[PDB]
This record gives C-alpha cells, sequence and structure tokens, in this order.
C-alpha cells in the first residue's frame, strides 16, 4: 500500500532518500508511468525494478583501528592502548541514526609523575623535618602500583615585595628572621628545585638542604607556583604518557587574582612560563596572581591532576576551591606533614577511580546519547561517566548518533576521549545523502523538454537558472 | 544609548605613567568643568616612579595636560627623641583621585612610613597618604591617618592589634556632599581593612608642612576585629556613599570587601559611626564580589540603589564547565525601613576573562527619560579582548537586562580600556551628561560626549 515514500510525491532521487531512512529509489527506464519510483526496497523489486538501478543506502558503522586493550602500561614506548576501538567509520543517511560501542580501561602499571610543591613560609617551619625521607618512602609505596615513577620538588612563599615582605632594616632583606633569634632564607616567590627524575634519593638530599623563609601576611602566593609548575613543561619535566600529579601543600589561606593590587601589581597573569635559568619566578613582583579559571585552563591543557594537601584548619577552604576546579582532589594534612605519604597514595587511587567521556569537535547537526556499563555489566542509561573504579578495571559505553536532515559538508570527524587520557576514539562520519546515479547525469538532455532540463536517475530535472 | 562613539576626545600623558588609572570631573569656583587624571607611575625628580596628577582643561581636540604639582621629596623629622620618615618612592600618587567643590584629592596608597628610635623601629610600611589641592589658590595639604609612632616591639607584645602600619590609605576614596573625605584602607588592622573619615576643611586647617605626625580631632577611623571572617578581607578595597536608612540628615557608607570570609566577598552598608546596617555576601568564592561598588537611583523612586561588581565570577555552562566572565548585581532599596533583599537583576559578562564588572559608573540620565542609567566596563572584553564599556538604561523595574549601547576600545590590546570610569557630568554644556573612560595601559583618557537621541 501507499506510504510516506510515495504519498510525499518526491521529484528526484535526492529528495526521495531525504523523506525517511527506509525509502529507496529505482533508476530504471522500464518503469510504468503510474508506478512510483520512490518506495520501499521490497515494493520496487516487487514491481520488477532492476536490482542494479536501486538506490538504497544503509546506515552502517565499521571499525578501522581496533587494537586490543593493553594489560600492562609498563614497558613499551607508550605503545599502550587504553581505548578501543581507536577509530571507526560512520555512515548516516538523512534523519537516520546508528549506534556503536567504545571500551575504556584504567591500565595497570602506568607511569606516574609526582611534583611536590611545598609551602616554605615560616608557618611551615616544623613541616620540613617530617619529609626528609619522603622520597625513598614514597618510592617504596608507589613501587606497588607503577614501575615508572618520577618525582620532583618546588617551593614557594609569596611575592617578595612590600607589604608581603619585610623591607626594614636592611638586614631584614637578607634575613627576614632578623628581629628574632634565627636565620631564614631571603624571601622568594617560587623556585624550582628538582626536575622530575627517577633517582628518588635526589629528592631526599634536595629536601635536606631546603629551609623556610618568612613574610608578613598569612595568605601565601602558592597559586603563582601552581601556574608555573603547570605551564613550564620542559623545566618541571612532565612526561607525555604518564599520570601528572601536582601535590600542593600549605597550612594557610592563599592569594588569588586581584590581590596583587595591594603591592602595586595590576598586570593580569598571562599564563606563560617565566622561570629562567635561575629556577626562580621572575614575574613574581610584576604580574598578579592567577585566577581559578585560568588555572583550570592550563591544568586541563597539560593534563595535570592537582592535589590540595592542606591542614585541617583550611580543608573547607580548599574543598570549596576544589569544586571550582573540576578534577581536583583534596586531602587532610597533619600539622607536620607526617601523613603526606598516605595522602598521596589515596589521592592517586581516587584519581584513577573514575572514567568520564568527553566529546570534541562534534558537528552541530549530530546529537549523541550514552549508556554506561560500570561495575558488573550493569547498564546505566543516559550516563557517560563511571565512578568507584580500581586499577585494572574496564568499562564500556554504548553510543547512538542521531543526524538532523542533511548537512552541506558530506564528511566530518569528531573525537571521543576520556578526561585525562592519552588515547581516544576518532569517529569519521560520512553523510550519504546523494545517489550514485547523480554522478552519471545528462545535462541538457534531449529527453527533457528539448534540452531545457537535465536527465539523472531516470527523471527529468530543471536545469540551472530555471 | 546616545553616547557618540564616532567623534571622541583623547587626552594623553607620559609613556609608562599609567595616565588614566583614575579620573574624575572637577569644577572650579566658576563651574568650569575639567578632568583630573591620576598617573601612578609618573617619574619624579630622581628619575624614579612616584606618580603624578594632571588637570586637563576641556578641549574637543584633547591633547596634553598641565601637571598638578605636589611635593615629591622624602621628608625627615627628628623630634621627641625619634626620627620620622616618609618615603614617596613608588608611592603611586594618582592611584585614586576624586573632586569635591574646588578641591582635588589625589592619593598615594603605597607611600611608605617608618619611625626610628635608637636601634628599634616602627618598620618601613605602606601607610598610604593623600594629597589635597585647591588649584585656583595654590593651597596644599596632606592627610595620612595611619601614620604612627609605635615601635615594632610593642605590636608584637600586644599581638598585632590596632596595627595600622599597612593601611594603604587612599586605595579608594569618596567625598560626601557635606565635605567629608572617606578613605578606604584595605591593609588596615593587619590586612583586615579600615575606613578613615575627616572633614576636608579640618584637614586643611590642621595641616602644616614638616610636622608629619599631627592630630585631626574630627577624624573617625573604623575598628579592629577578632572575627576570622574579616581576616584578609581588604575591607575598603572600594568605597561609596549614599542614603539607605531614610534619615536625610545622616550619610551612610558603602564598603567593599572582596576577600571577606575566606574569599567569599562582601559589601557592607554602614552609618557614619561604622555601625553595620546591612551586608551583601558574595555568591561565588574568588569572584572578588565587592571589587567595585556604585550608588545611584535607577528606577526613579528617589531611593538610592546599590550595584556591586564581581569581575571574576565564573558563569556555569554546558558539560559542567565554568567560564570566568564577570558579573554585576543590582540591589533596589525597599520602601521604608527594610533590609535589601535578593538581587533584583544579574548582569553577566560574555567574553572569557573579560572581567565584566571591574568598574561601574553612574551616568545620570543619559537618554533623558526620567531614569538614571549606568555604565559597566569589561577591560578585557569584546570579541577582540581589547576592552568594552556597556551601557544599561534605567526603568521603572530597575535596569534593562540588555545593553543599549556598547563602546569598543579605540586603543590597542592591553589598554585596560574601562578600568576607570566617571559619568553624570556635562563637560561641554550641551544639556546631556557625558562619560570619561580611562585606559592606563595606553596612557590615555577617552571622552564620550552624549548627544540628543537619534
Ligand atoms: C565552604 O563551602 C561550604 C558550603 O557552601 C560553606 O558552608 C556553608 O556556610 C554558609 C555560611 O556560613 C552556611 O549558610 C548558613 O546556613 C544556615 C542553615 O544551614 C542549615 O542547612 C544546612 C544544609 O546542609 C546544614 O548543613 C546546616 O547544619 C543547617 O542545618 C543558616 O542558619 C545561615 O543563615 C543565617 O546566617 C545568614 C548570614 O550568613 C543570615 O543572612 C540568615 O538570615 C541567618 O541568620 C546561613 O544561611 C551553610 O549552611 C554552610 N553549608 C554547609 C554545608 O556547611 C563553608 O562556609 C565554606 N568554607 C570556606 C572556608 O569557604
Ligand atoms: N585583628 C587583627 N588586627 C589581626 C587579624 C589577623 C591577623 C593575622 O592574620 N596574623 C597572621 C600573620 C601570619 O600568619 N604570618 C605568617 C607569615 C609566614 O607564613 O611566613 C607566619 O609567620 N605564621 C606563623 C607565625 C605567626 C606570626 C604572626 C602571628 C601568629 C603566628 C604561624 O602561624 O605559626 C593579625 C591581626
Ligand atoms: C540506551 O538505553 C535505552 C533504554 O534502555 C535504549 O533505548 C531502547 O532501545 C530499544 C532498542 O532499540 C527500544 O526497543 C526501546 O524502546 C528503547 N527504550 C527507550 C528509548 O527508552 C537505547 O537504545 C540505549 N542507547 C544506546 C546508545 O545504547
Ligand atoms: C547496536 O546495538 C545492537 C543491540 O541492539 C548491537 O547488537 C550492535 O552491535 C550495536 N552496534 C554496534 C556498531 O556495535
Ligand atoms: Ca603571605
Ligand atoms: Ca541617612
Ligand atoms: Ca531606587
Ligand atoms: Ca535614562
Ligand atoms: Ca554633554
Ligand atoms: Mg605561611
Amino acid at each position: 500500500g501507499p506510504n510516506i515514500c510515495t504519498t510525499r510525491g518526491v521529484s528526484s532521487c535526492q529528495q526521495c532518500l531525504a523523506v525517511s531512512p527506509m525509502c529507496a529509489w529505482c533508476s530504471d527506464e522500464a518503469l510504468p508511468l503510474g508506478s512510483p519510483r520512490c518506495d520501499l526496497k521490497e515494493n520496487l523489486l516487487k514491481d520488477n525494478c532492476a536490482p542494479e538501478s536501486i538506490e538504497f543506502p544503509v546506515s552502517e558503522a565499521r571499525v578501522l583501528e581496533d587494537r586490543p586493550l593493553s594489560d600492562k602500561g609498563s614497558g613499551d614506548s607508550s605503545q599502550v592502548t587504553q581505548v578501543s576501538p581507536q577509530r571507526i567509520a560512520l555512515r548516516l543517511r538523512p534523519d537516520d541514526s546508528k549506534n556503536f560501542s567504545i571500551q575504556v580501561r584504567q591500565v595497570e602499571d602506568y607511569p606516574v609523575d609526582i611534583y611536590y610543591l611545598m609551602d616554605l613560609s615560616y608557618s611551615m617551619k616544623d613541616d620540613l623535618w617530617s619529609i626528609q625521607n619522603l622520597g625513598t618512602k614514597l618510592a617504596t609505596q608507589m613501587r606497588k602500583l607503577t614501575s615508572n615513577l618520577r618525582i620532583g620538588f618546588g617551593a614557594f612563599v609569596d611575592k617578595p615585595v612590600s607589604p608581603y615582605m619585610y623591607i626594614s632594616p636592611p638586614e631584614a632583606l637578607e634575613n627576614p628572621c632578623y628581629d628574632m633569634k634565627t636565620t631564614c632564607l631571603p624571601m622568594f616567590g617560587y623556585k624550582h628545585v628538582l626536575t622530575l627524575t627517577d633517582q628518588v634519593t635526589r629528592f631526599n638530599e634536595e629536601v635536606k638542604k631546603q629551609s623556610v623563609s618568612r613574610n608578613r601576611d598569612a595568605p601565601e602566593g602558592g597559586f603563582d607556583a601552581i601556574m608555573q609548575a603547570t605551564v613550564c613543561d620542559e623545566k618541571i619535566g612532565w612526561r607525555n604518557d604518564a599520570s601528572h600529579l601536582l601535590v600542593f601543600t600549605t597550612d594557610a589561606k592563599t592569594h588569588i587574582a586581584l590581590d596583587g593590587r595591594l603591592a602595586g601589581i595590576v598586570q593580569p597573569n598571562d599564563g606563560q612560563c617565566h622561570v629562567g635559568s635561575d629556577n626562580h619566578y621572575s614575574a613574581s613582583t610584576t604580574m598578579d596572581y592567577p585566577s581559578l579559571g585560568l588555572m583550570t585552563e592550563k591544568l586541563s591543557q597539560k593534563n595535570i591532576n592537582l592535589i590540595f594537601a592542606v591542614t585541617e584548619n583550611v580543608v573547607n577552604l580548599y574543598q570549596n576551591y576544589s569544586e571550582l576546579i573540576p578534577g581536583t582532589t583534596v586531602g587532610v594534612l597533619s600539622m607536620d606533614s607526617s601523613n603526606v605519604l598516605q595522602l598521596i597514595v589515596d589521592a592517586y587511587g581516587k584519581i584513577r577511580s573514575k572514567v568520564e567521556l568527553e566529546v570534541r569537535d562534534l558537528p552541530e547537526e549530530l546529537s549523541l546519547s550514552f549508556n554506561a556499563t560500570c561495575l558488573n555489566n550493569e547498564v546505566i542509561p543516559g550516563l557517560k561517566s563511571c565512578m568507584g573504579l580500581k586499577i585494572g578495571d574496564t568499562v564500556s559505553f554504548s553510543i547512538e548518533a542521531k543526524v538532523r536532515g542533511c548537512p552541506q559538508e558530506k564528511e566530518k570527524s569528531f573525537t571521543i576521549k576520556p578526561v585525562g587520557f592519552k588515547d581516544s576514539l576518532i569517529v569519521q562520519v560520512t553523510f550519504d545523502c546523494d545517489c550514485a546515479c547523480q554522478a552519471q547525469a545528462e545535462p541538457n538532455s534531449h529527453r527533457c523538454n528539448n534540452g531545457n532540463g537535465t536527465f539523472e536517475c531516470g527523471v527529468c530535472r530543471c536545469g540551472p537558472g530555471w | 544609548l546616545n553616547l557618540d562613539p564616532v567623534q571622541l576626545t583623547f587626552y594623553a600623558g607620559p609613556n609608562g605613567s599609567q595616565f588614566g588609572f583614575s579620573l574624575d570631573f572637577h569644577k572650579d569656583s566658576h563651574g568650569r568643568v575639567a578632568i583630573v587624571v591620576g598617573a601612578p607611575r609618573t617619574l619624579g625628580p630622581s628619575q624614579e616612579e612616584t606618580g603624578g596628577v594632571f588637570l586637563c582643561p576641556w578641549r574637543a581636540e584633547g591633547g596634553q595636560c598641565p601637571s598638578l604639582l605636589f611635593d615629591l621629596r622624602d621628608e625627615t623629622r627628628n623630634v621627641g627623641s625619634q626620627t620620622l620618615q616618609t618615603f614617596k618612592a613608588r608611592q603611586g600618587l594618582g592611584a585614586s583621585v576624586v573632586s569635591w567643590s574646588d578641591v582635588i584629592v589625589a592619593c598615594a596608597p603605597w607611600q611608605h612610613w617608618n619611625v626610628l628610635e635608637k636601634t628599634e623601629e616602627a618598620e618601613k610600611t605602606p601607610v598610604g597618604s593623600c594629597f589635597l589641592a585647591q588649584p585656583e589658590s595654590g593651597r596644599r595639604a596632606e592627610y595620612s591617618p595611619c601614620r604612627g609612632n609605635t615601635l615594632s616591639r610593642i605590636y608584637v607584645e600586644n599581638d598585632f592589634s590596632w596595627d595600622k602600619r599597612y593601611c594603604e590609605a587612599g586605595f579608594s576614596s569618596v567625598v560626601t556632599q557635606a565635605g567629608e573625605l572617606v578613605l578606604g584602607a584595605p591593609g588596615g588592622y593587619y590586612f583586615l581593612g579600615l575606613l578613615a573619615q575627616a572633614p576636608v576643611a579640618d584637614i586643611f586647617s590642621s595641616y602644616r608642612p614638616g610636622i608629619l605626625l599631627w592630630h585631626v580631632s574630627s577624624q573617625s577611623l573604623s575598628f579592629d576585629s577578632s572575627n576570622p571572617e574579616y581576616f584578609d578581607g581588604y575591607w575598603g578595597y572600594s568605597v561609596a556613599v549614599g542614603e539607605f536608612d531614610g534619615d536625610l540628615n545622616t550619610t551612610e557608607y558603602v564598603v567593599g570587601a572582596p576577600t571577606w570570609s575566606w574569599t567569599l566577598g562582601a559589601v557592607e552598608i554602614l552609618d557614619s559611626y561604622y555601625q553595620r546596617l546591612h551586608r551583601l555576601r558574595g555568591e561565588q568564592m574568588a569572584s572578588y564580589f565587592g571589587h567595585s561598588v556604585a550608588v545611584t537611583d535607577v528606577n526613579g523612586d528617589g531611593r538610592h540603589d546599590l550595584l556591586v561588581g564581581a569581575p571574576l565570577y565564573m558563569e556555569s555552562r554546558a558539560d559542567r564547565k565554568l567560564a570566568e566572565v564577570g558579573r554585576v548585581y543590582l540591589f533596589l532599596q525597599p520602601r521604608g525601613p527594610h533590609a535589601l533583599g535578593a538581587p533584583s537583576l544579574l548582569l553577566t559578562g560574555t567574553q572569557l576573562y573579560g572581567r565584566f564588572g571591574s568598574a561601574i559608573a553612574p551616568l545620570g540620565d543619559l537618554d533623558r527619560d526620567g531614569y538614571n542609567d549606568i555604565a559597566v566596563a569589561a577591560p578585557y572584553g569584546g570579541p577582540s579582548g581589547r576592552g568594552q564599556v556597556l551601557v544599561f538604561l534605567g526603568q521603572s523595574e530597575g535596569l534593562r537586562s540588555r545593553p543599549s549601547q556598547v563602546l569598543d576600545s579605540p586603543f590597542p590590546t592591553g589598554s585596560a580600556f574601562g578600568f576607570s570610569l566617571r559619568g553624570a557630568v556635562d563637560i561641554d554644556d550641551n544639556g546631556y551628561p557625558d562619560l570619561i573612560v580611562g585606559a592606563y595601559g595606553a596612557n590615555q583618557v577617552a571622552v564620550y560626549r552624549a548627544q540628543p537621541v537619534v
């Protein structure tokens, strides 16, 4: 019987397929005048349409790259696969939809970078003595989880300028603790100490030579240090294929953007590296503190997982900042940093206990829908993020793409990538709106009103200009 | 709406002086409007930055301006077996300017101060200082309410209470219609923030050159606190005045504290005795709620309304992602004795890192429809990030949710176009209030004249 393919009364093969994904087109010459040429593929063969003259694209989805998920991130030159498939070929006809799956694995024994960024203001005087063997102790604990560990160290205080800095007497510049009975370092903003290295005993020995300084106001300029430790790739030494952990420890409040105006500093933070060969932040006295949004941009850009390891008296503060900087973790630090070790191991586990998918460069006309499979084969519709995972676990997502009409460009591509992951699924889309019989059309055909038209796919169309 | 963005006027100052960091209109004894401009990094005598003030006559062509000269020499006085010291190097003179009557008040929030007694000292700290001038007569005066002669040891023994050594008085400023200078000092009381009030007349009559430490009996400073909510709150980052209690004989103070309560931010309305009347709390941490405050009646009910800017507010967007754009809050004053409720309107920026809300200038009645209007700056907004000033018109229900006019920066990138604003004054005497915009990054001021409505 009649259906939407015929009742619509189309004019060409292109308009026929645009009606519904089920319609088809017969481009045969020997076809009755009353019989329509835009009907179901079952009705066309029923009316003796030549099979080769049948245009009926089918929405499909075939894989192109389907490497197996690696069992061990160890070894290799980062030839580790943690997303499968890595690439697929999608084909959609107007207003149709096709589905496909993706698998993600929190690979076991994956390299890790841990940069220790420590407050060395006077308030942290007794904290330095509790991490003198942290490098070797931390090696012993991470050895259970990864065979490629690198650790580094940096320190900060605040912008070395009045009123943050003591500027009188002249002796106070060389020794801020001059009015007391002790010596402390001259004040410094942020200084890189140790590049990420696998020689863990370099951490211990570099720590044992560190000492605290002293400034005036309680909030410390540790956000300057978070920025530089993030955007100075080559100096800190982050590895391309490794988990990046930035451990930020302090016992006090922090300065934020627009605070610098109390020192005469108005220039916004540019988010660029300014750590020279002296390993000191040279824009400390001329550039304002960074903003939470700018910090989030560069952290997400360099795949850095920030860890606030702060004391009980400011957990609520940094727990509220952590919510304004997604992907950030918080842990409670004892008053002497004696538990910083277990704090890190717990944070690294909490970091790799989640898998959240992210879409990039999705065309306007495409809409996606997700169904998650976390834990034991439990489907969770309308969800694209798992939680409560462990190292070695594996999850999978079912995805359906729904195209609206037909776009102009017939080939586009977008990416599906988990947050913080290196590998990703690339979806190569191809919109099959046209008919193969259009590539063999007859412009100015004798069959079409004395050449006033064009003959394609077995019908006469009005030529250009009409 | 009817600001002319085609034919502008440009005043300019020395290169690298931050000319236009602060500005204000100034009428002489004859009502002739001029423009006072602050240049906090102008060079002094020893070729070292000390700041400077300029008084620009009105000329449709613009051009250069004469300096308003102040003393830039460091001072020293040996008295009372002590040694008083002022240090004007990098003091930032012109970091804030304001005009009242035929008097200009230019302030150096980072002028340093120290006291020496044998081997002890009070510590060399930024107490701040303001310079007052009557240009027509040449009279000069100073006001540094946070200078003290207490030694370092005493503050430690008293646990750093009532420590005004880091006031930075002059950070912000305002003058009541009665003639009372109100200074914001975000570093007072060990970075709690304090206010300092005093009549201009008493400042002048009680000042003599070389004294350095003198009494102004009629002054009135705010109070220290032990509440950690006020710690590092920078109470006095911005200041404004208005009428919010219904008593026309009393003047109320509006104070911004953009880091109040662990960087939550707050704005407080107070009486002239610093007794708190209301408190608006920030909506988001680190947004710097209170960076800028403005007082003007927008809905034409005679009751001043309050505007607050949070330039670093991060708007929520799709996929659980935030975007720093800035935001401005409108609070309409209720009829009679009642508390200011929730915000009547939320204006949010669009350009990332644009800092919409960094400055808010009352414009008066721009289009002359009976409702006062405002201007909001986005010093790094606009599609180019060069800067933008948006105009919002008043209405019976508050403000319009969309701008009536947008002024794009005529300067290059990094000009900070809109960092400072000032309106509600008719400089060409055409019957329409005009707007002056500062761009300290380009060392220039731009004057937009209001024309009849097209
Ligand atoms: C980190 O972020 C958290 C979460 O935002 C902050 O904790 C909030 O702090 C605010 C202000 O201190 C609290 O707001 C107050 O709520 C009280 C009632 O809360 C009830 O309901 C919550 C629901 O979870 C319970 O947890 C709670 O125990 C109560 O049962 C009101 O009484 C308060 O109103 C009073 O004070 C205000 C002025 O603040 C007046 O205007 C009112 O008229 C009234 O007098 C107020 O609304 C909020 O409850 C807190 N939430 C939580 C979950 O604790 C932290 O402060 C923040 N920390 C840092 C360091 O930034
Ligand atoms: N009501 C007031 N007028 C008032 C309000 C707040 C303060 C304040 O924050 N004081 C904290 C100053 C501070 O913490 N300085 C740091 C500088 C640094 O970290 O290097 C420090 O040394 N803190 C040490 C020593 C210390 C210094 C001054 C006061 C107390 C303790 C600590 O907390 O142990 C002071 C006064
Ligand atoms: C996600 O789950 C939903 C519901 O579990 C799926 O929708 C169902 O699909 C079947 C098979 O096509 C239909 O018969 C049902 O009517 C659908 N139910 C709905 C929509 O509520 C959906 O296909 C899944 N998506 C993906 C990408 O796997
Ligand atoms: C789409 O879902 C069906 C189950 O209804 C499944 O059999 C099929 O494999 C899915 N498509 C792809 C490309 O995996
Ligand atoms: Ca500090
Ligand atoms: Ca009053
Ligand atoms: Ca009103
Ligand atoms: Ca108006
Ligand atoms: Ca005018
Ligand atoms: Mg400290």
